[PDB]
């Protein structure tokens, strides 16, 4: 939209004296510049490096155009405070990042200098302090800067690629076939570095989601980026569109789904604690997304990067701020979606999504509830992976639980499959939320009918208007008539469990903890 | 920060034994977990715990470890690490992929013996602990792992000091971080 323009026209204004101001305006236009798509013209503008240019002013105070969101705001910081008089009271220890991130930014979005100017020295300060006195944010500004250093003339190349050489990059949703080759993302190794590295081309027009999430804590499962800078490329158009290229290690264990896979070759007593370790980090990550008002309404294993066991995210174009999207503002995968998603499409022979229906114009998902639909089928394509070797087709089946594809099942499988039925219920209200998934995971050991009680204390069956079939189920166990003689008794209730649309699977599993008495 | 830990049910309730529970399986079932989850830790740092940076097996200057053998007749052995720490992992796993030891079926009890060779299994799960800590604490801040490190920590630390499976002793090298959590 190019916007930037009385921004420039502060910027030279401003007293050459001012350089606090100068600065304030600089980061105010490359906050403004993530957030606007590109035209032709101003990419000529954002890569003039002649006296005048955007490219010449950044390097007159050391800030590097191509850096990550991270480094590029501590160059920023660095510059800052070489220009600051007045020092604010220091103290380093008592001091969180991310919050003087998110507090700097907003400043840059939306507020003028004369109402922020001391705060803005002053936040840039602490940031500093950080650089100089903490050997965590020292050592992380010291290896990008060092590795931008060295990848310096392979960004020149890939900028200097000839404009009738650009590659094309077809679209596609499927994920079996492999990830589509261009002249970029060739793995490399580099000076003395052991990781190999690489770069890729995100499918989106401009970075406006990502610079927000970066000054967040859930960045903490996002592939360690490098450098970020817009890319001219070439469509099936032939017309020159223009997409971010960014720089990363490259991951070294693929996807959770392969991970899972590789589990069915091994020892079966590592099973239930390599999922725990696993789903720790998800269920970490998806709390911590949601905390910043966003949501992940694409999640399956495939979609999680392993990296020297760790899990991690890349692929954030699907992220989105709207706690209830219509079904046709948000991109998810319909083999995990849940099913108040799926009645908002129309299918074909087989079973493929061709459009939406009437629903879809004013039916909305709740994403919390969303997201622990999919973070329970995350768990169930785990589970099952490490026993068969592709999916089954019942895989959607809610009746048909995980465990039931286990033919040596521990307590922990039983415990975990549990889980499972917990977070996919129909009903999104009544589905387990990921916090009480949290508080649950750590007593999968626990025997299974111990573990049963402690779902009940964290999320009581009355919450899902079963109460009363819960009590007539148990009137008849807690009594001490057994044989025969309970099977009349225990007749009645075996009635209405059987008229149920969907079966909840609390009624269903306690009337077998009854029918095992009366025979 | 970097004391900070993950969100989850309460860890002390976690560790204790349920009613009418067999103190035994008690042990298996979360040693088998333990070791999972330390086995996966030290892989996130494998890259930097070297032969060059650490020769000596070791949780700081003060407390050197040696690796006493189990087949062999020899005085414990001095060595780097790496290889310390590889040596012990396949040790471990191969008590619990041993029916014997750590029996999985209903109608196999447990040995003897038993107590005595999970407390050894929990007593080097430690040692992996405290190498990482003294010696290692900078990579796992470049990684933002420590919270789940501390967590997994925790969790360890106080199913060890609900049963009192190490000695206080072998302890010492993270009695500091021990009771800062446990308060
Ligand atoms: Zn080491």
């Amino acid at each position: 939209a190019k916007n930037t323009m009385p921004l420039v026209i502060a910027y030279n204004n401003a007293p050459e004296d001012d350089k606090i101001q100068k600065l304030f305006y600089l980061q105010k236009i490359n906050y403004l510049l993530n957030k606007t798509q590109l035209n032709d013209d101003l990419f000529d503008w954002i890569n003039d490096a002649e006296e005048g240019g955007w490219l010449n002013e950044l390097a007159k105070f050391s800030i590097n155009p191509n850096a990550s969101f991270f480094l590029k705001g501590m160059q920023f910081a660095k510059a800052i405070t070489e220009e600051i008089k007045n020092k604010p009271e220091i103290n380093s220890s008592e001091v969180n990042i991310y919050h003087l991130m998110q507090e700097r930014d907003q400043l840059l979005k939306e507020v003028e200098f004369e109402k922020c100017a001391t705060r803005y020295a002053e936040i840039n300060f602490l940031l500093n302090e950080l650089a100089l006195n903490d050997k965590k944010t020292k050592e992380i500004v010291e290896r990008q800067t060092e590795i931008l250093r060295l990848v310096a003339p392979k960004i020149k190349a890939i900028k200097g690629e000839s404009i009738d050489n650009l590659p094309v990059i077809p679209s596609y949703k499927t994920k079996e076939l492999g990830n589509h080759v261009n002249n970029f993302n060739f793995k490399f190794t580099m000076s003395g570095w052991e990781a190999p590295f690489v770069f890729r081309v995100e499918d989106r027009h401009e970075l406006g989601k990502e610079q927000e999430l970066h000054s967040y804590g859930v960045s903490k499962y996002f592939i360690e980026d490098y450098s970020v800078f817009m890319m001219r490329f070439k469509a099936e158009d032939g017309s020159t569109v223009y997409k971010p290229v960014i720089l990363s290690q490259f991951a070294n264990q693929n996807n959770l789904e392969e991970i899972a896979k590789q589990l069915k070759d091994g020892s079966p007593k590592n099973i239930a604690p390599r999922i725990g370790y696993y789903f720790v980090q998800l269920t970490d990550f998806c709390l911590k997304l949601i905390e910043t008002h966003n949501y992940h309404p694409d999640i399956k294993l495939n979609n999680f990067l392993v990296h020297n066991n760790r899990v991690l995210v890349s692929d954030r174009k699907t992220f989105t701020t709207n706690d209830n999207p219509l079904a046709s503002e948000i991109l998810t995968s319909p083999l995990f979606a849940p099913d108040e998603f799926l009645k908002c499409l129309l299918f074909n022979k087989e079973g493929d999504p061709v459009g939406y229906n009437r629903n879809a114009l004013w039916k909305r998902m709740n994403m919390p509830q969303f997201m622990a639909y999919q973070l329970g089928m995350a768990l169930k394509q785990f589970l099952i992976l490490t026993q068969l070797d592709e999916l089954p087709d019942d895989f959607r089946n809610p009746d048909h639980s995980a465990v039931s594809h286990f033919k040596t099942p521990s307590r922990q499988i039983i415990n975990l499959s549990l889980l499972v039925q917990e977070l996919t219920r129909l009903d999104p209200d009544k589905r387990m939320t990921i916090k009480q998934f949290q508080t649950l995971l750590n007593f999968k050991n626990l025997p299974p009918d111990a573990f049963y009680q402690k779902v009940e204390e964290v999320f009581p069956s009355s919450q899902l208007g079963i109460a009363e079939d819960i009590e007539a189920l148990n009137k008849v166990l807690n009594s001490d008539l057994k044989g025969e003689a309970l099977l009349k008794q225990a007749n009645p209730v075996f009635t209405k469990l059987s008229k149920y649309d969907p079966k909840e699977t609390r009624l269903t599993r306690l009337a077998e903890k009854l029918a095992i008495r009366c025979f | 920060n970097a004391e900070a830990t993950l969100g989850s049910g309460n860890l002390r309730q976690a560790v204790m034994l349920p009613e009418g529970e067999d103190l035994n399986e008690w042990i298996a079932v979360n040693t088998v977990d333990f070791f999972n989850q330390i086995n996966m830790l030290y892989g996130t740092i494998t890259e930097f715990c070297t032969e060059a940076s650490c020769p000596v097996m070791s949780a700081g200057p003060r407390y050197e470890y040696h690796w006493a053998d189990g087949t062999n007749i020899k005085k414990p052995i001095k060595c780097s690490a790496p290889k310390y720490i590889d040596y012990l992992m396949t040790w471990v796993q191969d008590q619990l992929d041993d029916e014997t030891l750590f029996p999985s079926k209903i109608g196999v009890p447990f040995p003897k013996n038993f107590m005595s060779v999970a407390k050894t299994i929990l007593k080097r799960l430690f040692r992996v602990y405290a190498h990482i800590y003294h010696q290692h604490f900078d990579s796992v801040m470049q990684l933002q792992e420590e919270a789940h490190l501390n967590t997994s920590f925790k969790h360890f630390i106080f199913f060890v000091q609900e049963f009192n499976l190490i000695d206080r002793r072998e302890l010492a090298p993270l009695q500091e971080l021990i009771e800062k959590l446990g308060s």
